[PDB]
RNA sequence: UUGGCACCUCGAUGUCGGCUCAUCGCAUCCUGGGGCUGUAGUCGGUCCCAAGGGUUGGGCUGUUCGCCCAUUAAAGCGGUACGCGAGCUGGGUUCAGAACGUCGUGAGACAGUUCGGUCCCUAUCCGUCGUGGGCGUAGGAAAUUUGAGAGGAGCUGUCCUUAGUACGAGAGGACCGGGAUGGACAUACCUCUGGUGUACCAGUUGUCGUGCCAACGGCAUAGCUGGGUAGCUAUGUGUGGACGGGAUAAGUGCUGAAAGCAUCUAAGCAUGAAGCCCCCCUCAAGAUGAGAUUUCCCAACUUCGGUUAUAAGAUCCCUCAAAGAUGAUGAGGUUAAUAGGUUCGAGGUGGAAGCAUGGUGACAUGUGGAGCUGACGAAUACUAAUCGAUCGAAGACUUAAU
């Protein structure tokens, strides 16, 4: 029943009490904010918005995402606070202990606590079969001429067709992922970092969302 | 132990001098063995006078690998050769003798009796 | 690397000290756009050597340069060498970087390839 | 290098240990604790590499036993090693001595200063 | 393969939707006078500002 | 399956075994739930429900088939033109050579056997996997979302307590419950262990060149050899198949008459499977049934009954990467740290050139953990992102009520 945004820094390791080696995610949890509180009788469902990185006001003649755009300026004056470029919605957490426009800090997790994390993975482009769906190569000798071509979806003849859901080349990674049951080793108060035992998905400078584990 | 034709040295008191690995055992499919699992295999090289002769199926286990191993602290270690010795049924050696450092990784309550003739360990 | 430019690992060090001496000598040439932003490096990081002007620097810049001879001026020969030591690298005492400017042209006929003038700051 | 992973593994680092090369004998004191009580083993070898690192550096170190060489690689800031002696300083030409595994006898003695 | 069947030209022209050329991108040289591509020097007295 | 018939195909529908483990049936090999027993217990036999997942590696043979070895919870039977050659092979069988046995006067044939012997094709249409443009969703835009639907995942072993208890003359030996740790598969990632790392560091051979020495350059697989940054990677490092609801299948019942007895059934009420619907993960409003919430912009000219450019916003064009075949996506464009350069570092290599000392010399020591360094972390406008141009609203009608 929490949740934050925060920025993927790296990956290291600590020590143990007993002296054993964990190895950590690095990440970077700073400026989160409240901004929207939807409930039932309004929206039909109960949920929080969060922001996480704060923008440059507002520009003439802005060409980037840099700096915010009118629209967005008046959805964060409601809640008094600076505009933001990472927006998410939380269902998992209980509204009435909420307020709109306060800072969401590190301290709500404590070490110990069982987590998921979500996040973006890393895109490898258009790639073959053989790496995209893990299947095997052919000889490579023995007067052979079949070596990476997709070998385990071959199809009958009485069909005259091919079905839906084949394993065929295309465009590999870039999608949302999920790690469940990770655990908090250390919060850092100074820095808004925390440690989270194991790897996470996404590239470095990557978003993710952690929430509480839910079974 | 890696494979199905790895040939291991024997590091006993016995007859046999050389193996050959033919299966590794617990699971369907499992196809890697490392120190501490046992292995069935046969003799293709023995000395004359034992009780182990050539072509006998018989059962060992893991002490030396050239690929080692790793503890829960970070630390690893790697010895120079793959060795193996033989036991009996009940987790027990059949012969009088172990030559050569052994894995500390044999003490689990399970084949203490070759660690306690292992020169080192 | 950084981009191959079509070609080998050989040519492309070949063709590199080839572009880099014709600047120094000419100040102004003609070429690819491509190829411009791979000279800017080359050429860039040899006036960094000869304003250091130490025998060390100068026989790590004879590693990267033609042997030309410089009969421009009206007095006495000089090569590319004595020229980056003595003409060149006097006159960039003070700037830090940027010795270089990439000017575009556009497309030539025949190739379609966009044109670009590089020359010193 | 980055100011946030350097900033949280700085008190994991130990200020205490002697200053070795690639090639020296070495003398490594472990706490072990296998079985019912807790003892400790002598490690004593030959450092043969140390890949770099921050908090993550370590350090490989071999010996010879009853004929089979033994490899043993811990992190150099664990804390599961006592102390470290520096017995002798040897002479070598590069900074992996991967060329001492194939070597066994007379000529894998090291120089000495 | 070959083809089984003749492409009627209904089913040609359709195909040749998407295939033609862009505006080349050019603005007006405030010392020419005359036009030049964006980002390029002008060609009539060769200026480039900026 | 072996056959019967001869309805399509001889201006051609490529024939055995293998690689591939895709898709389906249940007459179920393992797991899940039950009745009977000539079921004491631990094992068994036979029958009913159940297709969710799983169902090894080798020796012999061109083989299918079969025998054997070692394992496993188990090593199931069948269909898909005896599934699959515009996906692969070509061992066998029906081309041209040669030889043996047998038959024939003979040219020659096999009830047979042996050695050798060309596998062509640039994908038009449907189908399958990825990725864009136009129009629509009755003003124009920026974000955040609900979930009608659809797709994933679904396996299982061994140890320890209850307990040497129940049962048993004895040897043997638990259901029901509570924990620990694996095998196979899947997914994410590069801190650790390894791989690679053709613009990084070092050593060395031959032969040309920089007028000579010293020092360096080209060619010889990157000449060869020893290491190795980022990135990409497994054999490496983490995680998952958990706990639970509802209705059922075979079975077990309660209460009950037809039929004064009996009866799970006719009315009525309960319980009951790895199976069905939820619960876990991903996609999803072109869902034309086109949904919801919060923000921003909204005036001049006619009488055109309708136009106009501009507003909010987004591009053209330039500097790029965490993205990428292209195009899209994302970080920036001077009111600026987007890339190159300069200055500091990290990691890598291993002690630079010149000079001095020592040796006849090949060489050694110091100045000095020196010098050098692609991709990684910072700071700095010295160079290049100039000046500009294009698109983009003024909100139809009927009804009901305030």
């Amino acid at each position: 029943t929490k949740g934050i945004l925060g920025r993927k820094i790296g990956m290291t390791q600590v020590f143990g009490e007993n002296g054993e080696l964990i190895p950590v995610t690095v990440v970077e949890a700073k400026e989160n904010v409240v901004l929207q509180k939807k409930t039932v009788e309004v929206d039909g469902y109960n949920a929080i918005q969060v922001g996480f990185e704060d923008k440059k006001a507002y520009k003439k003649d802005a060409k980037s995402n840099k700096y915010a755009n009118k629209p967005a300026e008046g959805h964060a004056k409601k809640a008094d606070a600076a505009p933001k470029r990472f927006i998410r919605e939380f269902r998992n957490v209980d509204v009435d202990a909420y307020e709109v426009g306060q800072e969401v800090s590190v301290d709500t997790f404590v070490a110990g606590d069982v987590i998921d994390v979500t996040g973006v993975s890393k895109g490898k482009g258009f790639q073959g079969a053989i790496k995209r769906h893990g299947q095997s190569r052919g000889p490579m000798s023995h007067g052979s001429h079949f070596h990476r071509a997709p070998g385990s979806v071959r199809m009958a003849s009485d069909a005259s067709r091919v079905f839906k859901g084949q394993k065929i080349p295309g465009r590999m990674g870039g999608n949302t992922v999920t790690v469940q049951n990770l655990e908090v080793v250390q919060v850092d108060t100074e820095n808004k970092v925390i440690l989270v035992k194991g790897n996470v998905p996404g590239p470095k400078k990557g978003l993710v969302e952690i929430r509480t584990s839910i079974k | 132990m890696i494979q199905q034709e790895t040939r291991l040295k024997v590091a006993d008191n016995s007859g046999a001098r050389e193996v050959l690995t033919i299966k590794v055992l617990g699971g369907s499919g499992r196809k890697t063995a490392n120190i501490g699992d046992v292995i069935v295999c046969t003799v293709k090289n023995a000395t004359p006078g034992g009780v182990v002769k050539k072509g006998d199926v018989v059962k060992a286990v893991i002490v030396r690998t050239k690929s080692g191993v790793r503890r829960n602290d970070g630390s690893y270690i790697k010895f120079d050769e793959n060795a193996c010795v033989i036991i009996r049924d009940d987790k027990g050696p059949r012969g009088t003798r172990i030559f050569g450092p052994v894995a500390r990784e044999l003490r689990e309550g399970n084949f203490m009796k070759i660690v306690s003739l292992a020169p080192e360990v | 690397g950084y981009r191959k430019l079509g070609r080998t690992s050989d040519q492309r060090k070949a063709m590199l000290r080839d572009l880099a001496t014709s600047l120094i000598i000419s100040e102004r040439i003609e070429t690819t756009e491509a190829r411009a932003k791979e000279v800017r490096s080359v050429v860039e990081k040899l006036i960094t050597l000869g304003k250091k002007g130490d025998l060390a620097s100068r026989r790590n810049a004879a590693k990267t340069l033609r042997n030309v001879e410089i009969l421009n001026e009206d007095e006495t020969t000089q090569t590319a060498l004595q020229k980056l030591f003595g003409e060149i690298a006097e006159r960039y005492t003070e700037r830090q970087g940027g010795y270089t400017r990439i000017l575009k042209q556009g497309p030539r006929r025949g190739d379609g390839a966009e044109s670009v003038i590089i020359e010193l700051v | 290098n980055h100011k946030l992973i350097e900033a949280v593994t700085k008190s994991q680092l130990r200020t205490d240990l002697p200053s070795f090369r690639p090639g020296d004998t070495l003398r490594v004191h472990v706490r072990i604790i296998e079985g019912t009580r807790e003892r400790i083993q002598v490690f004593e070898g030959v450092v043969i590499k140390r890949r770099g690192g921050g908090v993550s550096e370590t350090f490989t170190v071999r010996k010879i036993s009853s004929g089979v060489g033994v490899e043993r690689t811990f992190p150099l800031h664990t804390p599961k090693i006592e102390k470290i002696e520096v017995k002798r300083r040897g002479k070598v030409r590069r900074a992996k001595l991967y060329y001492l595994r194939s070597l066994r006898g007379k000529a894998a003695r090291i120089q000495e200063i | 393969a070959v083809p089984k069947r003749r492409t009627s030209k209904t089913r040609k022209n359709k195909r040749r939707t998407h295939f033609k050329i862009s505006v080349p991108g050019m603005t007006e040289c405030p010392n020419c006078g005359e036009y030049k591509l964006s980002h390029r020097v002008c060609k009539n007295c060769g200026s480039y500002n900026g």
